[PDB]
């Protein structure tokens, strides 16, 4: 059971944006799929979902002008397209299967960051950290999040100006 | 709209022992098939949700029987047994009773644990970062001074979720400059202190 979705998507005010998740490893037509929004360190919110075998949609109320549903069966793909973003618009977005008849089964995808904003995007610049036993490294000045680090304690990203840092730390 | 109400934002409670968890609906939540459409998810620090009750109390595949769910019909509780280190999160209770769906606010579990001094590490150079790891309460400060003089700005910090094998915290902080001075130093809340030159 698989929902792939792209890690971020950095998108310009006003401008629109369109999420992919692929599904695999289950019988695609067979679930629901819904989406779910969640802005750094907020709760959850429902935003819609659409039955891939009958094309059938339902969407909250907030979210009627912003999302639209759809889902290539040929591709075990579902889309949500959101509309003419604010900052208010940056958040994770989490593409969720829940069987049509099953009630137990339900799956989260890994989500896709959404970055509102007009700045530029920046690799980090990642470093040393070696013991002046516990090893360290300094992923600094990248844009937008996230990053990916595995080698432990890696921290959240502080921004400095327009700029993100972060580091992690290894006791062996 | 079926609101739905955690009026706790977290609750603490001792390694081993038990605690509940309290999720209330604006309308009751079982339909006439005779089943109550509630699901209960567990969204672990870095981790997208993932299911852990549904329906009255029925636990999903590899949920260990030390969870459990109740309650009335606009009134649920779920219920941890003997709770443990990899417990730690954030606990949602969600209706799909009607549309639109909606999620209580969450509440955080957190573990009360042993106290703990953290071990620090100072890394020179352009910036100088030290380490306060699992430590424990959450509560902990830090200290910079450059030759002796106790620096304070230029400081950003940085603290992680309680760790979920453990239950200690850790925090990392930057002492950042212009990429003139011999001893940086790093200290916490005798104290426990590094330095270099
Ligand atoms: O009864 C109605 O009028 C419809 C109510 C909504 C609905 O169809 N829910 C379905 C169950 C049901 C069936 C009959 C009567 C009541 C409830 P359902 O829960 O299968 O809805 C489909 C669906 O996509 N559910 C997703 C719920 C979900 C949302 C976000 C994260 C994880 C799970």
């Amino acid at each position: 059971v698989q929902l792939q979705q792209p890690g971020a998507e950095l998108v310009k005010p006003g401008a629109s944006v369109k999420l992919s998740c692929k599904a695999s490893g289950y019988t695609f037509t067979s679930n629901w799929i819904n989406w779910v929004k969640q802005r750094p360190g907020q709760g959850l919110e429902w935003i819609g979902n659409i039955y891939p075998d009958s094309y059938r949609t339902n969407y909250n109320e907030k979210f009627k002008r912003k999302a639209t549903l759809t889902v290539d069966t040929s591709s075990s793909t579902a889309y949500m397209q959101l509309s003419s973003l604010t900052s208010d618009d940056s958040a994770v977005y989490y593409c969720v299967r829940k069987h049509y008849s099953y009630d137990g089964v339900v799956y989260w995808g890994q989500g896709t960051l959404v970055t509102v904003s007009a700045a530029k995007t920046t690799a980090p610049s990642v470093y040393p950290l070696a013991p002046v036993v516990t090893l360290g490294c300094l992923v600094k000045g990248y844009f937008p999040e996230p990053v990916t680090l595995t080698w432990v304690h890696t921290f959240p990203a502080v921004l400095q100006s327009d700029l993100y840092t972060l580091s992690s730390s290894v006791t062996v | 709209d079926i609101v739905m109400t955690q009026a706790a934002p977290s609750v603490s409670v001792t390694p081993g022992e038990s605690v509940s968890i309290s999720c209330r609906s604006s309308k009751s939540l079982l339909h006439s098939n005779g089943n109550t459409y509630l699901y209960w998810f567990l969204q672990r620090p870095g981790q997208s949700p993932q299911l852990l009750i549904y329906r009255m109390s029925n636990l999903a595949s590899g949920v260990p029987d030390r969870f459990s769910g109740s309650g009335s019909g606009t009134a649920f509780t779920l219920r941890i047994s003997r709770v443990e280190a990899e417990d730690v999160g954030v606990y949602y209770c969600l209706q799909h009773l009607e549309y639109p769906f909606t999620f209580g606010a969450g509440t955080k579990l957190e573990l009360k644990r042993a106290d703990a001094a953290p071990t620090v590490s100072i890394f020179p150079p352009a910036s100088v970062v030290c380490f306060l790891n699992n430590f424990y309460p959450k509560d902990i400060n830090v200290k910079w001074k450059i030759d002796g003089s106790e620096r304070q700005n230029g400081v950003l910090n940085s603290w992680t979720d309680q760790d979920s094998k453990d239950s200690t915290y850790s925090m990392s902080s930057t002492l950042t400059l212009t990429k003139r001075h011999n001893s940086y130093t790093c200290e916490a809340t005798s104290p426990i202190v590094k330095s270099f030159n």
